Formats: structure tokens, C-alpha cells, sequence
């Protein structure tokens, strides 16, 4: 907090907080970039953006489905309240 | 206070050359061979920001300050949507609980409600509580899920990002790549639909 | 079975969903997939515009921008 700005601070925690396995994530990305026939190579910093907007991605899409989830007895979420629920709040994506 | 001003002196130090090599990592290329090793720049870096976060607690620890960063998804969120009290307290005690993973479901909302009403003992027609409930939970979940997305877009990327302003997009001069990223969006979406879909007639035949 | 069932489970409780179904984790996975495939592709074509060899972090922003409201509001 003397040679750093807190920001950047703040950033690398929200970095800790990941919930994919980092590894696995790479793996993953890997795997996209074998099935697109992908001649090119990826910064470290871009895989790290892909993962942050990943997640983000499926816990908003979560999140719209326990929105749209509304019942006298508490449900088990399954694809159907998943599909209904992108049609409420509409693609995230 | 001259050996503990010297040892914060060093630790600071130290963060800041963690910070550097961070740096320099987020830079590095990664060939699809890299993508697979368990320890490419990517989980070097990452193991890294973590031994950062570790001394960084360990500073602030050292400096009678909490380890708080600032972030937004720590700001509680207030709740004053019905006109009774004795509820918005409640709920408000709910959607700010301690942790990570305290986010509602609807269920919680409606015995949060319910419980406040039949201990504050206030008249509580049935379909009346099931009504603000709802609300009471939509407009929660609303906030909850707006905070987190700010604590996204503040805390995201890093320096090779920071510097993104959306009128520099070149598609928006060159129409070739106009186009091209025209089709990609096109089979985008319907490839999104595509699983949303095949998921939901699985689900069907399994029913 | 790359990503873990934990994992799935953790993300949709980070979401407030307590409880889901056997083929949500696996469409967690495609769903994941093709969102990644999506955000690769754009930023792929971004890149291979500017003539380079590497996909760039911000080569990712620009194709992140362009996936609906995924980073709505940064910038």
C-alpha cells in the first residue's frame, strides 16, 4: 500500500476468489483452441479474463434462474427453469 | 518503532516485486502445449497472486487495519421496501449475511416475511405475505445480483486491459471485420440457444 | 468431467440456486463450452485482423463486448 495502488490489490484477491479450478479452465480453453484449429496462442492475462467473465457468466444465468424460481414448496432446479428463466430475464450473452 | 517500521518496509518491498513478476506473467504467450502443463505462466501467476494476498493479510494484520480492499460486494445492501420495519430489518439481516455464498432463494425471503409477522404478531393475510414476498425477493435478488456485476466490471482485467475505451473498436472503421463478426454473433446465439434448448428436451424425454 | 461437480455446484449457489438436477451439470458444461467458444471466436477474428500471433487480453475484450450484457457497463 506504498508502492501499490489498492486497486490492483483488490483485482489479485478477486483473482483468489475463482471457483473453477485453474488448471481445468486451462484445460478447457485448450481444448477450444484444438477443436477451432487454432494456429494462434494465448496471453496469460487473456485466459485469465476468459475464466472472471466465465464464471461471472454462469452465476448471472444461476442467478436469473433462482429469480424466476417462485414456489410454495422449495424446488430442485432442473434445464427447464433454466430455459424459462433466459426467456424472463432474457440471454445474458 | 525502528526494526518494525524496517521489517514493514522490506514486506512492502517484497509485494511490490510480486506485483512486478505478476505483471510480467499476465504477459506471457501460451502455445497449446503450455495450456495443458500444471505449471504454465498461468498458474504461476496464479499461485503467486495468492502468496501476494497471503503477505498483504499478513501487512495488514501488522498495521491494526482490517484486510479489506475497498471491494463493492462488500458494501451492505439496504432494504426499506414495505412499509413494515419489523420486515426490512429482517430481510436486510438476511441478503447481509457473512460470506462468500449468501445469496436467497425465494424460499428463505417468505420465511424471512413470515417469521417477522408472526413474532411482531401483525395481521398476515396469507396471499397478501406470498405477494410481498415475492416482490420482496425480486427486488433483493435485483440488487444482489447488480452488485455483484459492478464488483465484475470494477475488478476486471489488468493494465493490458485498463486502457478499453469502446470507440476504438476497429470493426467499427474496417466493414470486413463488421462482417465477420457479424456471422460469428449470428452463430453465436443460435449455438447458445442450441444447448438451452437440447438440455430442456432431455429433460423432457426424461419426464 | 473436466469441471467438477463441486464446482458446478458452487457456482449455482453462488447464484442462490440451493439445489440442482443430474443433467444441469453437464449442461453447465455445454453451456460453459459454447459461451467460451463464442468469446474465443470473436477475439481469434480480432486478432487475426491486426495480422498477429497472439490472442491478446484485449483482443478478448473486444470479443467479450460484443456477447450481450456479459461486460455491461466496464468502460
Amino acid at each position: 500500500p506504498g508502492t501499490v495502488a489498492l486497486r490492483e490489490i483488490r483485482r489479485y484477491q478477486k483473482s483468489t476468489e475463482l471457483l473453477i479450478r485453474k488448471l481445468p479452465f486451462q484445460r478447457l480453453v485448450r481444448e477450444i483452441a484444438q477443436d477451432f484449429k487454432t494456429d494462434l496462442r494465448f496471453q496469460s492475462a487473456a485466459i485469465g479474463a476468459l475464466q472472471e467473465a466465465s464464471e461471472a457468466y454462469l452465476v448471472g444465468l444461476f442467478e436469473d434462474t433462482n429469480l424466476c424460481a417462485i414456489h410454495a414448496k422449495r424446488v430442485t432446479i432442473m434445464p427447464k427453469d433454466i430455459q424459462l428463466a433466459r426467456r424472463i430475464r432474457g440471454e445474458r450473452a | 518503532q525502528d526494526p518494525s517500521r524496517r521489517q514493514i518496509q522490506r514486506l512492502e518491498q517484497l509485494l511490490a516485486l510480486y506485483v512486478a513478476e505478476i505483471r510480467r506473467l499476465q504477459e506471457k504467450e501460451l502455445d497449446l502445449s503450455e495450456l495443458d502443463d500444471p505449471d504454465s505462466a498461468y498458474l504461476q501467476e496464479a499461485r503467486l497472486k495468492r502468496k501476494l494476498i497471503r503477505l498483504f493479510g499478513r501487512l495488514c494484520e501488522l498495521k491494526d487495519c482490517s484486510s479489506l480492499t475497498g471491494r463493492v460486494i462488500e458494501q451492505r445492501i439496504p432494504y426499506r421496501g414495505t412499509r413494515y420495519p419489523e420486515v426490512n430489518r429482517r430481510i436486510e439481516r438476511l441478503i447481509n449475511k457473512p460470506g462468500p455464498d449468501t445469496f436467497p432463494d425465494y424460499g428463505d425471503v417468505l420465511r424471512a416475511v413470515e417469521k417477522a409477522a408472526a413474532r411482531h404478531s401483525l395481521g398476515l393475510p396469507r396471499q397478501q405475505l406470498q405477494l410481498m414476498a415475492q416482490d420482496a425477493f425480486r427486488d433483493v435478488g435485483i440488487r444482489l445480483q447488480e452488485r455483484r456485476h459492478l464488483d465484475l466490471i470494477y475488478n476486471f482485467g489488468c493494465h493490458l486491459t485498463d486502457d478499453y475505451r469502446p470507440g476504438v473498436d476497429p470493426a467499427l472503421s474496417d466493414p470486413v471485420l463488421a462482417r465477420r463478426l457479424r456471422e460469428n454473433r449470428s452463430l453465436a446465439m443460435s449455438r447458445l440457444d442450441e444447448v438451452i434448448s437440447k438440455y430442456a428436451m432431455l429433460q423432457d424425454k426424461s419426464e | 468431467q473436466g469441471i467438477t461437480k463441486p464446482a458446478i455446484r458452487r457456482l449455482a449457489r453462488r447464484g442462490g440456486v440451493k439445489r440442482i438436477s443430474g443433467l444441469i451439470y453437464e449442461e453447465t458444461r455445454g453451456v460453459l463450452k459454447v459461451f467460451l467458444e463464442n468469446v474465443i471466436r470473436d477475439a481469434v477474428t480480432y486478432t487475426e485482423h491486426a495480422k498477429r500471433k497472439t490472442v491478446t487480453a484485449m483482443d478478448v475484450v473486444y470479443a467479450l463486448k460484443r456477447q450481450g450484457r456479459t461486460l455491461y457497463g466496464f468502460g
